[PDB]
């Protein structure tokens, strides 16, 4: 998968650029003057996992470059971030692309669970909402195929599971810290608003989260819903990582109530 | 004398600025050839919450005190908040801490009785509070003054602030931290933690859970007797007590001995800043 | 990538119909003698390489038990439905926009060194009538230096499509970047005309004779007044009966922005 | 007797694509084939509606129809069951053709055109031993010819035919008439008079017809009646070739008609069936 230099044009930047190469595409180049090895090796296990990676709701890996700056080259998607449509420019969904949604990125995570894949880095900047109607995940820059001391945690902290915060144990990332951070993205796409927007303190946050004082608030879901989703709700957002349950689970129990209605 | 410094300078274009060398750089206005320093600030909010926001930052102008950092402007460019101030050329004291390795006592007691004087002057005039004391948030000119800078003034930037960087040192009280009521004793804690740190040079005893972990359900450690008079670890210790109710305010920080024994001393920071850098 | 699936996907039933499938949503599924094994694994060679947002993802394959190629499914119909089934009442704009799409997937395919060979609307599918996607790699091939060497086989397809150097077969591989570019200009003809070439001939043989002997070309008096004229001499000029003289992919993706940037 | 046509009402039996079938309430053998047509659906109405056309064909020549429907986007063509098989199979299984077989089946289908000709003014334009079959009580009938424009202009895109007995006039697209199929009809008796084509790419194969005359036959192995039948039927000059009336009035449709040949019990001997 090897790109020269000369045939990607690097024409509007939005770090990340739009590029032209056969196509609008997404350039994610990383400027850098003194490349260490350990982000040489970050670069390996990206592209590594990227080249495991095809399904129509993960965003599409191309190709990467190696002189001048390291640079990944993925398609251009047109639209915004979910992070953006919820809380920046407020857009109006109803509820039945909501659990449309909901059940393409389960599906999503599933596909990568099955090709034994751990995003590790579930969030709402990480999902494009792709002409309206299509999802797609990336930057699996932090993606791990299971097989040592884990690295430090460098996202951000409301969609950390408490035993990732706690972190008591040598590698606590697994299939339910991402089932937790898909139920956090769940708890933001039915309400609109971030949890725990009454405290305004990221180490109070932290901490409460990690002694499990704190936990996400289900009173703003409206009562109109069903009662399976708000139950399917509470379940995904368990504390204890033994009984949150799986993917196809949560996809069976999706499918279950669309299909419920008349 | 620096008020008329200001009404020199008119309107601040980012186009008439230029990269010399969030995240914090230096400019400067070519005609008038004085230096302002620009923090760069990233925030994906609402329209109305960054103009509510930029209508909180206008207040900056009527903070005037030399133990607070000058103001010049704040805007809006490129999906960017930008802050303008005036810019201290001798830096943070982390930076010199990592220059030097330890500070002279005396140096702490200026560093102290400045803090406390801005914190008096803060509570009396708009009656906030920092919230933010730590080393990286002071600063020191080449001139001898030494300043507060980066304090919580505006909620909603607060609140658009709360979840970003990660959090590697903490210096926040345990009362807030459980959530219950905090005052100006937060930042008489973090003022204690600020000193003792840059007093040994490191953290005397991990991620950032441990950290909270540990200052929750332990006390803050404690300077040894036999090498320092006992004067500053009655400082030290009158200002590291955990419960806020007996903790001492700012008034017996005016009438203790040890900030009226500093003042006493005449300390020339400029001269030994200059043979620091030479 | 590669390797083999399970018996996760289901059959229903022991040219047909519908072959869909299910396996983490809607996919499409294709299908021991050696002739099939040729072919097989050179499908699943040529579809190792694709990815490209305008060609069909290729998702897996499977060996034992029958042969089978899984693939994502397209919702839609396929470019010949569209244009001589139902009839859609497309405007300029979006066929300007399929013809480009389509032009962008073979600079794609010929700069990395793929010959499918064997264009038609019917390989052409409308994913939810707005991205193109390109199929149907069953005939698709990789040039090398030793491609020459071989001798190629019958397409025994429909020859309303092939080139006059491939329905003569002088050549030992009169397959080519251009025998693709005349068969991309059959493609821009149903596109701004909306009927099969060769209306009025009746007779496959007719045409067989007709256009391998040079005799025949599609009336480009058939376009219409309000078409673009630099649309005009594309299509003219790209299924030109010399070889040389049809223009390459980059020419026409360059001719086809300058005509969309031209329109005010 | 057999009234309306429906899928349900047949019943698969065997291959001959071709489908033998029965249909439950009546109970007699008939062959069904499937086409696959991508055509819009008026079009294929007005196939049906001129598909009606073959009720009024009838003779001992002529295939017989039944009927033809619609369904499950295949055009369903129902004929009669004649289990003799095509001249194609006869002549893979028998390797050789006699020459009074030839004659015979000469004389079926001049007579089969001639009825064509007189009685519904279309042609074949087909002519091929594939197209003509054999029935067990030695009746030589015709099928699969050209009776609705539409449906040429329908399956005028996929022939598979590796090879082709086209007429040379009938590839520049001059005037066509009966003549064209009584040129693949000389093409089709020196077929199976010899069981190949007696001399690769199918462009070649129309080069070949077009540009350069027909091969003849050797004198020692056939009578000499026969090369003069077929050197009159392999006239390059549309003109110059010998239409029906001529035909039916040269020596060897005379003494092939005057020949008796048991016909039905050599075929059944080839095939090997006890009824
Ligand atoms: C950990 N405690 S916490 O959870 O309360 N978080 C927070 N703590 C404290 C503060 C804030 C927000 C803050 C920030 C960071 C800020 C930065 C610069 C600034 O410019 C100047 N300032 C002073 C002098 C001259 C200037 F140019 C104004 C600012 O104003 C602000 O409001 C927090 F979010
Ligand atoms: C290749 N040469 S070409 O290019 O001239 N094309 C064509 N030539 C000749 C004809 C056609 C179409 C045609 C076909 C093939 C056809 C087949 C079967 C049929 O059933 C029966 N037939 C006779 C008796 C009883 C029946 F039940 C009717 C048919 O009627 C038809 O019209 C062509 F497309």
């Amino acid at each position: 998968w090897e790109i020269e230099a000369s045939e990607v044009m690097l024409s509007t930047r939005i770090t990340v650029y739009k590029g032209k190469w056969h196509g609008d595409v997404a350039v994610k180049i990383l400027k850098v003057v003194d490349p260490t090895p350990e982000q040489f090796q970050a670069f390996r296990n990206e592209v590594a996992v990227l080249r495991k990676t095809r399904h129509v709701n993960i965003l599409l890996f191309m190709g990467y470059m190696t002189k001048d700056n390291l640079a990944i080259v993925t398609q251009w998607c047109e639209g915004s971030s979910l992070y953006k449509h919820l809380h920046v420019q407020e857009t109006k969904f109803q509820m039945f692309q909501l659990i449309d949604i909901a059940r393409q990125t389960a599906q999503g995570m599933d596909y990568l669970h099955a090709k034994n894949i751990i995003h590790r880095d579930m969030k709402s900047n990480n999902i494009f909402l792709h002409e309206g109607l299509t999802v797609k995940i990336g930057d699996f820059g932090l993606a791990t195929v299971k097989s040592q001391q884990v690295e430090q945690p460098t996202g951000s902290v409301l969609w950390m599971a408490p035993e990732v915060i706690r972190m008591q144990d040598n590698n606590p990332f697994s299939f339910q810290s991402d089932v937790y951070s898909y139920g956090i993205v769940l708890y933001e796409l039915m309400t609109g608003e971030l949890p725990y927007s009454h405290i305004n303190n990221r180490d109070q946050i932290i901490f409460m989260v990690g002694r499990g004082y704190a936990s996400p608030d289900l009173s703003k879901l409206y009562k109109n819903c069903p009662k399976a989703m708000k139950r399917l709700v509470a379940d995904c957002v368990k504390k204890v990582k033994e009984e949150r349950p799986l993917f196809p689970q949560i996809l069976s129990s999706i499918e279950l109530l669309q299909h419920s209605l008349p | 004398a620096f008020l008329t410094q200001k009404q020199k300078v008119g309107e601040l274009k980012d186009d008439d600025f230029e990269k010399i060398s969030g995240v914090v750089f230096k400019v400067s206005h070519k005609p008038s050839g004085l230096v302002m320093a620009r923090k760069l600030i990233h925030l994906e909010i609402k329209p109305a919450i960054r103009n509510q926001i930029i209508r909180e930052l206008q207040v900056l102008h009527e903070c005037n005190s030399p133990y607070i950092v000058g103001f010049y402007g704040a805007f809006y460019s490129d999906g960017e908040i930008s802050i303008c101030m005036e810019h201290m050329d001798g830096g943070s004291l982390d930076q010199v801490l990592k220059k030097a390795g330890r500070i002279p006592e005396q140096i702490l007691g200026k560093v102290s009785i400045a803090v406390i004087k801005g914190l008096t002057y803060l509570r009396e005039k708009h009656k906030i509070m920092h919230r933010d004391v730590k080393p990286s948030n002071i600063l020191v000119n080449s001139r001898g003054e030494i300043k507060l800078c980066d304090f919580g003034v505006s909620g909603q930037l607060i609140d658009a602030m709360a979840n970003a960087f990660v959090g590697t040192r903490s210096y926040m009280s345990p009362e807030r931290l459980q959530g219950t009521h905090y005052s100006v004793q937060s930042d008489i804690w973090s003022m204690g933690l600020s000193l003792v740190e840059m007093a040994v040079g490191r953290y005397p005893i991990m991620a950032i859970f441990e950290l909270l972990d540990y200052i929750v359900n332990e006390p803050p450690p404690k300077l040894p007797s036999g090498v320092f008079s006992l004067e500053f670890q009655d400082f030290v210790n009158k200002c590291l007590i955990k419960n806020p109710a007996e903790r001492a305010d700012l008034k017996q920080l005016m009438v203790h001995a040890f900030i009226k024994r500093s003042d006493a001393e005449e300390v020339d920071f400029a001269g030994w800043l200059c043979s620091t850098i030479g």
